[PDB]
RNA sequence: UUAGCUAGUAGGUGGGGUAACGGCUCACCUAGGCGACGAUCCCUAGCUGGUCUGAGAGGAUGACCAGCCACACUGGAACU
RNA sequence: UACCCGCAGAAGAAGCACCGGCUAACUCCGUGCCAGCAGCCGCGGUAAUACGGAGGGUGCAAGCGUUAAUCGGAAUUACUGGGCGUAAAGCGCACGCAGGCGGUUUGUUAAGUCAGAUGUGAAAUCCCCGGGCUCAACCUGGGAACUGCAUCUGAUACUGG
C-alpha cells in the first residue's frame, strides 16, 4: 500500500528527472510542502504548486542543468519500516557538504546545514545531491 | 578505620607512592576512596618529588581519618620548604 | 534481509570447524601406536606411505603421518603427535614429531634437520 | 643483533654504495659493484612490486645498521607521530647517535661509529652515552671523551669527513673533537636516491 | 609528462582443429598525473605488442577527473560487472593506500591522497573500469554551483 | 522533587493491588527499529479505586509485599 | 527437536519475627501471580573495568592489575 | 646493588627457516611415480630451480621454525555492508489471529525524538603533551577520553496516544 507518501514524492522526481519530464504531479500534504520548500530552497527545483482545496494536487517543476537533471541522487532514509533520528553532532552531510540532508527538527523540516547552525537534531527525511 | 597512607606503585627498585585514603581494612595498592597526593622517593630533586593536596587531608582529618607515620613526616617536609 | 526479521531471528554465525579435534586446541599430544603400517596415495600418486594408528592420551585413536625417510617406530611406540594434514592421504589429519618421546630423528639429514629432530652434526 | 658479516655484498645486492667501507678506496677497486653476490650475480632480476618495495626497505637498514625489530619499531613510531611517515621515519634514523657520531665524522663507518659508542668513547652533554639507538636532540653536544681524544682512528675518519659533504644540521669542531646537533635534518637534507615511499608501502598491507 | 602503467598480463586460449592458441592481454592506464586518466586493453599473440597495442588504446580514451589538490572532492561509489569499488578523500602526508588495480589508476590520475577498497570481483579490468568510472561522475563545488543556481557558498 | 511513572490498569482482581503495564519505544541496539517494550509492576491501590483499563499515575515506595514496592498517586483516565 | 508454569503460589487482614521493609513466618480471607516482549524446563557460564583484533561497526575474550560476588575436603547447622 | 675507575686480550659469545608460483632467493649431483615433499595449486617414470646432499643465494637473528589458538583479510550472517528467473535460496495455493506497517486535516498530549543544565560514568588501561631511569622496554605529572546512564527544565517538525 501507500504507506510510505515520502518515498514516493523522491520516486516521483527521481523517476521524472531520468524521464526528461518538465513538472511531476503527485496528491498534497504538508510535509510533502515542507521537503519541496527546502529542494526549491536550495536549488534542486524550479518551483511549486498546491492545486485544489478539497484533493490537493503537488505539482513540482523539474530543474536541468545542460543535457543533465540537477537531481542526481535523491534516496530516502529513515522510513516507516525504520526510524533514523540524530543528535545536533550525529548530523549527516550528503557529498561531503556538496548535497543536502533533508532534516525534521523541532522548529521544522530544513537541510543539516541549517539544524546545525540552529544546535538542533531530528529525523533524517532523506538525502539530495 | 579511615587512613592516609601510601600505596606502593613505580617498578622494582624504584618505588612511586601514591598518597590515598582508604578503609584500612583493604590492602595497600586496592580499593581506596580519594588519590591525595603522591611521593617519589627516587625524584631528582630538581623538578617536583612530593605533592600534596593538604586542604583534602585536613577534610580528612577533620572527619576522623588517621595518617601513617611516613604520610604525617611528608606533610612535615611540605610545611618546611613551602 | 528485513529489519523485522533481523529483530525476530539475529544474524547467525558459523561456528569454525577444526581439521584437527583429536589435538583438543593443545599444540601436541602423546599416544602409544597401535599399528605401524605404509598406505598407497590417492590420485594422481604413488607411493608407499609411513603412517601409524595412534591412541592418545585423551582416549582418541587416530592416524598419524611419520614423515622423513626412515623410521624406528613399531606396536607400544609412544610418540608425539601435532597438527597437520597429508593431502595424498585421506583421513591423515596428524604428523608425528620426529626427534621427540620414542621417535627418532631422521638419519644424515643436513637441511630443515629441525622439522626432523636431528641435531647439529658435529664439524 | 649486529650484522657481522661481509659488507661489500650488502651494497652489491642493492646497486648502490651503501657507505659499508671508509671510502679511502673508489668501490669498483674493492668488489664488482655493478654485479649481485654469488653464482647468480650477472642474473637480471625481473623485480616484482613487492621485490621492489622490500629491496628499498633493506637498503635503508644496510645503511644504518638496523635489524627488522628496532626498524619495525622505528615504522611504528614514525607514523605514530605528526606529520609524514616517510619524514619521520628518516628522521628518526638521522637521530641515532651512532649515525651522529658517524656524520660528525668521529668514525669512517657507521659500524665504527657504533664501537666507539658501545666503548664507552663518546659522551652526550658531559655525560657517557654508550647505546648506538640513542636518540639525539636539538642543541644537545656529542664528544670524543678526553681518553679517546688521542685515538688514531677519530683523526683519521675527520680527514676522511672533510672529503664528505658537510652536514647543514651539524656544527663540528674537528679541533675540539666535540659537535653539535643543531637540528633535525629537513628531507631535502637527506638523499633523493632513497624512495622511502616504498618502505611507508611495505608496511601498510 | 605521460605517466603509464602495466596493470595486468594473462594468457588466454582459443581451440582449433590442431590444438590451442595462446595468446596474451594487456591492461594498462595512461595519465598526465593532473587529473587525465585512461585505460588500455591490447590482445597480441605476443606479449610486447599486446603491452603495445594496450598503451595505443590508452593514449586514446582519456577522461577528466575534477581532483581538489592531490585528493578527491567527496567520498565516491564505482560499479562495473562483478567489482564494486570506494574510494575516499583523506588528509594530507597519507598518501595511495588501495590495492595494486586502482592504485595504478590513482597513481597516473594525480590523486596523492586516498583510502580505497575494491569490494566482490576484484578481476583487474573490471575494477579499473568501475575506478576510472567513480572518478568520472565525481562533481566539483563549482559544478553543483552552477547546477543549484546558487554559487559558490557550500558552507 | 516526585519521580513518576505512567500506565494502564492490566488487572484489578487483587485485593488492595493491581498490576499496571509501562510501554515504551526502544532503538533497537544492534538494527536501529524502534520496538514496542513493556514493564509491568505490581502497584498498592489502597480502596481499590483503580479499574481495568484506566490510566494511572504511580510512584516508587518502600516494599508492601514480595512483589509491591510501588503505590497509586492518580488516576489519569479511567473507563474506555 | 522445551508451551505452558505456580499452594506460601499472588494479594489482603491480624499475631509473631528482623538491625531494618517484606509471605520473612503463621492463622484466617480473597483467587490470584507469571508466560510467546519467551515463563517453565534443558544446556552452558562467575560479572565488570578492561584485553586482543578491526578504519569503523563489529568479532573474540574476562591470566597477570583493580572493583563486585561466590567458595574453603563433600552435605547440613548454628555458636561467639 | 646502581654507577665510577683500573687490568689483560679479539680475546669467551651465531644460529634457524627458506630459495616451483603465491613469495624475497638457482645451479650441479644423486634418485627415477621409488625414496620422499606438500599452507594452497601441485612436485617425483633420465635436464627434477619442488625429493635428498652440495655450492651459491634470500629472509630473520639469541633466536628461528613447526604445531595449537583469537580476530583480520571474509561485503563469506552483509546494522554500517549481501542475496533468492537460469548459480544456494519464493512456502503448491489461499484465508487469516497475534505482530509489523499504514492516506489526508485540525486540535490536544509530550511516550519516542530533539535541545540545554546538573549529577554520576572508581583508579589503572588506551590516547595527547610533558617528566624520570645512559636509551628503550619500564616508571610517572597533567590533560583528553570514558561515544553511557539518570534527573530536572524546555522545543513540538516527524512517529506514537
Ligand atoms: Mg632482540
Ligand atoms: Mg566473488
Ligand atoms: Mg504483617
Ligand atoms: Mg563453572
Ligand atoms: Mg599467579
Ligand atoms: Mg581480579
Ligand atoms: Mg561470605
Ligand atoms: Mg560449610
Ligand atoms: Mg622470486
Ligand atoms: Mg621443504
Ligand atoms: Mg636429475
Ligand atoms: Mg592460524
Ligand atoms: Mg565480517
Ligand atoms: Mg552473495
Ligand atoms: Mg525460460
Ligand atoms: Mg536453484
Ligand atoms: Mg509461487
Ligand atoms: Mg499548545
Ligand atoms: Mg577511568
Ligand atoms: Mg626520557
Ligand atoms: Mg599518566
Ligand atoms: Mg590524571
Ligand atoms: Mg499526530
Amino acid at each position: 500500500s501507500m504507506q510510505d507518501p515520502i518515498a514516493d514524492m523522491l520516486t516521483r522526481i527521481r523517476n521524472g528527472q531520468a524521464a526528461n519530464k518538465a513538472a511531476v504531479t503527485m496528491p498534497s500534504s504538508k510535509l510533502k510542502v515542507a521537503i519541496a520548500n527546502v529542494l526549491k530552497e536550495e536549488g534542486f527545483i524550479e518551483d511549486f504548486k498546491v492545486e485544489g482545496d478539497t484533493k490537493p494536487e503537488l505539482e513540482l517543476t523539474l530543474k536541468y542543468f545542460q543535457g543533465k537533471a540537477v537531481v542526481e541522487s535523491i534516496q530516502r532514509v529513515s522510513r516507516p519500516g525504520l526510524r533514523i533520528y540524530k543528535r545536533k553532532d550525529e548530523l549527516p552531510k550528503v557529498m561531503a557538504g556538496l548535497g543536502i540532508a533533508v532534516v525534521s527538527t523541532s522548529k521544522g523540516v530544513m537541510t543539516d546545514r541549517a539544524a546545525r547552525q540552529a544546535g538542533l537534531g531530528g529525523e533524517i527525511i532523506c538525502y539530495v545531491a | 578505620m579511615v587512613t592516609i597512607r601510601l600505596a606502593r606503585h613505580g617498578a622494582k627498585k624504584r618505588p612511586f607512592y601514591q598518597v590515598v585514603v582508604a578503609d584500612s581494612r583493604n590492602a595497600r595498592n586496592g580499593r581506596f576512596i580519594e588519590r591525595v597526593g603522591f611521593f617519589n622517593p627516587i625524584a631528582s630533586e630538581k623538578e617536583e618529588g612530593t605533592r600534596l593536596d593538604l586542604d583534602r587531608i585536613a577534610h580528612w582529618v577533620g572527619q576522623g581519618a588517621t595518617i601513617s607515620d611516613r604520610v604525617a613526616a611528608l606533610i612535615k617536609e611540605v610545611n618546611k620548604a613551602a | 534481509a528485513t529489519v523485522n526479521q533481523l529483530v525476530r531471528k539475529p544474524r547467525a554465525r558459523k561456528v569454525a570447524k577444526s581439521n584437527v579435534p583429536a589435538l583438543e586446541a593443545c599444540p601436541q599430544k602423546r599416544g602409544v601406536c597401535t599399528r605401524v603400517y605404509t598406505t598407497t596415495p590417492k590420485k594422481p600418486n604413488s607411493a608407499l606411505r609411513k603412517v601409524c594408528r595412534v591412541r592418545l592420551t585423551n582416549g582418541f585413536e587416530v592416524t598419524s603421518y611419520i614423515g622423513g625417510e626412515g623410521h624406528n617406530l613399531q606396536e607400544h611406540s609412544v610418540i608425539l603427535i601435532r597438527g597437520g594434514r597429508v593431502k595424498d592421504l585421506p583421513g591423515v589429519r596428524y604428523h608425528t614429531v620426529r626427534g621427540a618421546l620414542d621417535c627418532s630423528g631422521v638419519k644424515d639429514r643436513k637441511q630443515a634437520r629441525s622439522k626432523y629432530g636431528v641435531k647439529r652434526p658435529k664439524a | 643483533a649486529r650484522y657481522l658479516g661481509p659488507k661489500l655484498k650488502l651494497s652489491r645486492r642493492e646497486g648502490t654504495d651503501l657507505f659499508l667501507k671508509s671510502g679511502v678506496r673508489a668501490i669498483d677497486t674493492k668488489c664488482k659493484i655493478e654485479q649481485a653476490p654469488g653464482q647468480h650475480g650477472a642474473r637480471k632480476p625481473r623485480l616484482s612490486d613487492y621485490g621492489v618495495q622490500l629491496r628499498e626497505k633493506q637498503k635503508v637498514r644496510r645503511i644504518y645498521g638496523v635489524l627488522e625489530r628496532q626498524f619495525r619499531n622505528y615504522y611504528k613510531e614514525a607514523a605514530r607521530l605528526k606529520g609524514n611517515t616517510g619524514e619521520n621515519l628518516l628522521a628518526l634514523l638521522e637521530g641515532r647517535l651512532d649515525n651522529v657520531v658517524y656524520r660528525m665524522g668521529f668514525g669512517a663507518t657507521r659500524a665504527e661509529a657504533r664501537q666507539l659508542v658501545s666503548h664507552k668513547a663518546i659522551m652526550v652533554n658531559g655525560r657517557v652515552v654508550n647505546i648506538a639507538s640513542y636518540q639525539v636532540s636539538p642543541n644537545d653536544v656529542v664528544s670524543i671523551r678526553e681518553k679517546a681524544k688521542k685515538q688514531s682512528r677519530v683523526k683519521a675518519a675527520l680527514e676522511l669527513a672533510e672529503q664528505r659533504e658537510k652536514p647543514t644540521w651539524l656544527e663540528v669542531d674537528a679541533g675540539k673533537m666535540e659537535g653539535t646537533f643543531k637540528r633535525k635534518p629537513e628531507r631535502s637534507d637527506l638523499s633523493a636516491d632513497i624512495n622511502e615511499h616504498l618502505i611507508v608501502e611495505l608496511y601498510s598491507k | 609528462e605521460l605517466q603509464e602503467k602495466l596493470i595486468a598480463v594473462n594468457r588466454v586460449s582459443k581451440t582449433v582443429k590442431g590444438g590451442r592458441i595462446f595468446s596474451f592481454t594487456a591492461l594498462t592506464v595512461v595519465g598526465d598525473g593532473n587529473g587525465r586518466v585512461g585505460f588500455g586493453y591490447g590482445k597480441a599473440r605476443e606479449v610486447p605488442a599486446a603491452i603495445q597495442k594496450a598503451m595505443e588504446k590508452a593514449r586514446r580514451n582519456m577522461i577528466n577527473v575534477a581532483l581538489n589538490n592531490g585528493t578527491l572532492q567527496h567520498p565516491v561509489k564505482g560499479v562495473h560487472t562483478g567489482s564494486r569499488v570506494f574510494m575516499q578523500p583523506a588528509s594530507e602526508g597519507t598518501g595511495i593506500i588501495a590495492g595494486g588495480a586502482m592504485r595504478a589508476v590513482l597513481e597516473v590520475a594525480g590523486v596523492h591522497n586516498v583510502l580505497a577498497k575494491a569490494y566482490g570481483s576484484t578481476n583487474p579490468i573490471n575494477v579499473v573500469r568501475a575506478t576510472i568510472d567513480g572518478l568520472e561522475n565525481m562533481n566539483s563545488p563549482e559544478m553543483v554551483a552552477a547546477k543549484r543556481g546558487k554559487s559558490v557558498e557550500e558552507i | 522533587k516526585i519521580r513518576t511513572l505512567q500506565g494502564r490498569v492490566v488487572s484489578d482482581k487483587m485485593e488492595k493491588s493491581i498490576v499496571v503495564a509501562i510501554e515504551r519505544f526502544v532503538k533497537h541496539p544492534i538494527y536501529g527499529k524502534f520496538i514496542k517494550r513493556t514493564t509491568k509492576l505490581h502497584v498498592h491501590d489502597e480502596n481499590n479505586e483503580c479499574g481495568i483499563g484506566d490510566v494511572v499515575e504511580i510512584r516508587e515506595c518502600r516494599p508492601l509485599s514480595k512483589t509491591k514496592s510501588w503505590t497509586l498517586v492518580r488516576v489519569v483516565e479511567k473507563a474506555v
